[PDB]
């Protein structure tokens, strides 16, 4: 159904700025809820931050909540995550993710359709 | 008939919908009703 | 077969004004007959026409003093039900669970002076242009207002107009915003003889066309 | 044919001035009540919002069309989809009566919530553009059709029913930049 | 017992644009009377007929200057609502949101010089069928056309036939694909004297059969 | 009667389905109507 | 209250041959007219009657050709609208799709020699009841049969009967079972005069009384 | 008329349950009933 | 949707008393239940006590029975955890919580909406 394409990772050392963004393949009118998870190196994959897309509704991780900004296109249908004042423990592989299905604020980090392939993102001290 | 919007007659009898009233005068309409209006004494206009 | 239906999404719901009815679980019950009971009202707008009821001016008096002075300004409030000197009121009691009103407010204005005590006075009503209120008769006698003196009827009824730009008015002042939407009523007080400390009662009530519009629910619960 | 056009008279010159014919047109799916009758959406929504018709896109089927004129009158039918319930306030109540379930409050089903709302502006009529303030770019305070409550609202609806439309007003097209005409790609069966 | 029904599959959902209503939650509410409001329109076609605008040429003035050289084309653009010289005009504007169109179009000339300056002034309908417009008028007379020159009436309306093999025609170009799918107009200039600076206006409205056919929204939002 | 295909008729009453309204005319129909059409002068078919 | 219903179970799911309808979601739109179109069918089997297509002889040719030998047996072929011959027929195509059926087929024989050219043929109808079909005419001459020679008129239409014990027949043979259920038919060549090349052209098509019954869907997909 | 089996009356006008046709001839079945029968020549039964 | 404000942490030592509280953002006419849960330190988050809006129905953890205390103001639309005789292993971190979605009392401590950022209470020996 529906591909997301993501952009934006490479490496970069601790104090700098990143930022990342995806765009879905079909712009279908839905309410879909644009969200990036990461996985640390040897550990599980986590929630970090969401976005609606009709309201500019955010969601966030207690780790990233001063340091991270998430935010949306609506002409242009994409999404970015602007990573601020990279920690050395900020190095993971980041995902984004879709949630077509339902769009409420209180389920809004639980539950994902569409993935599409990570990016890395590997700072250094 | 206070906040009824269905043309269609109830589906239950009225013996069961509600109680009945049996019997063996709106005070307040007759009194605004018999207010004065007008004047008093004569009128110059 | 049987007959197919279409079970409709988004219809429904329980909403809490919605105009059907329950279903019955206990039948042919039969009341104590109350015929010709007293003191039945049908409409709040009936009560609010036949019983007016006080306003309340300084100090939370229902009536106005004459003065010992320069000054011809007895009291002067908003034309809103929810103004300082109608906060009392029964019509201000009802209009707060509305969100419109259009027509006729009616105030009367009861003389409780002594026989040997006389006095002229005069209401007139400022509708909105201007930023202040006139504060001499002579002034405001380009208003629409009213004259009466004192005598054997001690009563005066004076009829508020509605006069506005939209068909309804809100029953609610939104914000601190200044300048009420309607005008202002000022009572005056022409000239007086022997008149130190009588008073004049005020009370208001509704008037032939008043109406009240849409049902809400806005105090804090 | 030929007119004084400085006076700016309708003309209608027909395929019979040269020998053609007129043919029957049927003009139903150009009725203003038609074609405003649809849902469209509302992409800005609160835990509070006032349904304000104002705030449909631009460039959208119906709020197109609803730019595209001074003055309307129309009722309403919203599709909210929410949590908890769903208070309903008219035009002219406080912001605080949206908390309290004397009004209508709607106990929320499964997929979203279906009414239809009444017209309750003051007005006889209300307009997309206004030529001053109403106080003692942005049009009066009671230019609005009510407010809803939730503890989220996830997207919101609207249709217009009666819809009647005054006193027309420009409406464009896309613009063409270089082009002999504007080309977009249009739907055609794979292979 | 009761009656029993089956709650088919398929049906029940929200479409968009379905023909059913939804169930009220406020009665008895009463509008202010707007008998006889000024203005209204029930159809976008009758204002597009009686309301003609203007076209947009090269540097994008609504008018065609007579040229002081040997060419005799003042302008020429597709029959095509998406075209680059009716992107600013409200037939285009309430066209963009409809699938298919049929009918006549209305073209509109009004002559802008002066007294003492002459013209004669030539449009012809090309339909589909040849590569390249022609670009004189002695080439262009073998189609449908029409001939004026300049007087008293300043105007001049000329009326595009529908001709094609379909009974519809789409308002929407498909692709970079070439030679438009109905013809061309071309404007020529016959003649003049001594108006060498003066211009002629073009704007178009809609004809007497004209009819837009399936609703869409087509914009990206 | 715009976008509405049911033949049968309402459940809820006119009172509570949409407001009333009250009284105390297109304007481009007419003026579509009124359009001038033919020809002007003489004409030699 | 309001009406209670039973949502019955069993009813409700979709089957995608069912009577009933679903509901609209675009209204109001008119179709280009298709007055008096040329060449509409209504039913499989009017088509099935008025045009007769060829059978499929060996090397998968239309036609049998006369025999210099003492062989007198031209063609046989099985009752069956699945046999070899009748496998590229439109009776055949259309009877693919159904399960039963019941009625008259019909033969179209054309000479297609030349002048100089006579012949003499029959066709005999052998109902089942034999292990082997015969292969003489003498010895098929106790079925129902009919004979015809060459002339003036070129073609020659016999009609198979429908006789058998059930009202209908599948249209389909079971298995590798021998000895189809109906009959055989059999072409033979009484005579001919110096006719060594000439052949004989067979067609088929439905007769007065055919008939298609129960409608499915049995090829791989 | 082919493949609905129900005898009610639709719920929907017929302008939204499908097109309307308009106006400005079966061959097959002509040309089928029109088909000779008989014989040619004469009959000796 | 709704936000929860929370106040009064802070640290004392053992013996004291704390009062917490917790005001949601918006004033819905729901019947949510406000909630506290902590989360010790290298613990995981444990629920402490519940109370209903409509009535005082109040749950409890066996750990805080007699000692904590939860209330309402139904004018204010607050609710305050009032913290008694504290043991100094009630050092966590105190969140509180909304379950909007279901009142009833069976399930009054298994499945809250909005969480709120938690307070910090660190009770001393």
């Amino acid at each position: 159904q529906v591909q997301l394409q993501e952009s934006g990772g490479g490496l970069v050392q601790a104090g700098d700025s990143l930022r990342l963004s995806c765009v879905p393949s079909v712009r279908t009118s839905d309410n879909y809820i644009m969200g990036w998870f990461r996985q640390p190196p040897g550990k599980e994959r986590e929630f970090v931050a969401a976005i609606r897309r009709s309201d500019g509704t955010t969601k966030y991780a207690a780790s990233v909540k001063g340091r991270f900004a998430i935010s949306r296109d609506v002409a242009k249908n994409a999404a970015y995550l602007q990573m601020n004042s990279l920690k050395a423990e900020d190095t993971a592989v980041y995902y984004c993710a879709a949630k077509y299905q339902s769009t409420f604020y209180s389920t809004m980090d639980v539950q994902y359709d569409y993935w599409g392939q990570g990016t890395q993102v590997t700072v250094s001290s | 008939s206070g906040n009824t919007g269905s043309i269609i007659n109830n589906y239950y009898m009225q013996q069961y919908q509600n109680s009945m009233d049996t019997q063996l005068n709106d005070w307040f309409s007759k009194l605004a009703s018999s207010a004065f209006s007008g004047l008093f004494g004569a009128l110059l206009a | 077969g049987i007959v197919p239906v279409a079970c409709s999404d988004g219809y429904g719901g329980l909403v809490t004004t919605d105009p059907k009815t329950a279903d019955p679980v206990y039948g042919k019950v039969y009341n104590p007959p109350r015929t010709n009971y007293p003191g039945r009202f049908t409409n709040l707008l009936d009560v609010a026409e036949a019983c007016p009821t006080f306003l309340c001016f300084d100090d939370g008096k229902p009536y106005v003093v004459t003065r010992e002075d320069e000054q011809r300004l007895l009291a002067k409030f908003d034309v809103s039900l929810a103004a300082k000197h109608m906060s009392n009121t029964y019509l201000s009691g009802i209009a707060q669970y509305y969100a419109q009103y259009s027509g006729t407010i009616n105030l009367h204005f009861m003389f409780t002076g002594s026989t040997d005590s006389k006095a002229r006075y005069m209401v007139a009503y400022v509708p909105p242009g201007v930023e202040t209120p006139p504060d001499t008769p002579e002034r405001a006698a380009h208003c629409i207002h009213a004259e009466w003196d004192t005598g054997l009827n001690s009563k005066f009824t004076f009829s508020i107009p509605y006069v506005s730009a939209a068909d309804y008015a809100y029953t609610a002042s939104d914000v601190a915003e200044t300048t009420n939407v309607q005008g202002w009523v000022c009572i005056y007080q022409i000239t007086h003889g022997k008149a130190q400390n009588d008073t004049l009662v005020v009370s208001v009530s509704a008037g032939k066309d008043f109406e009240l519009r849409l049902p809400i629910d806005p105090r804090t619960q | 044919t030929t007119s004084a056009g400085e006076s700016a008279d309708p003309v209608t010159t027909t395929v019979e001035n040269y020998g053609g014919e007129t043919q029957v047109q049927r003009r139903h799916h150009t009725d203003v009540g038609f074609i405003m009758d649809r849902f469209v959406k509302i992409n800005n929504t609160n835990p509070t919002h006032v349904i304000d018709l104002m705030q449909t896109h631009q460039h959208g089927l119906v709020g197109a069309l609803l730019r595209a004129a001074t003055y309307y009158f129309s009722d309403l039918e919203i599709v909210v989809r929410h949590e908890g319930n769903l208070t309903w306030v008219p035009n002219g109540a406080p912001e605080a009566a949206l908390s309290n379930a004397g009004n209508p409050t709607a106990y929320n089903k499964a997929p979203f919530t279906r009414l239809a709302l009444p017209y309750t502006a003051p007005h006889r009529v209300l307009a997309t553009v206004y030529n001053g303030t109403s106080k003692y770019t942005q049009l009066p305070a009671s230019f609005n059709f009510g407010a809803i409550r939730a503890t989220d609202i996830s997207e919101l609806l609207v249709r217009m029913k009666r819809a009647e439309l005054y006193c027309p007003r420009p409406l464009l097209a896309v613009e063409v930049t270089a082009q002999d005409r504007h080309k977009q790609k249009i739907i055609a069966p794979a292979k």
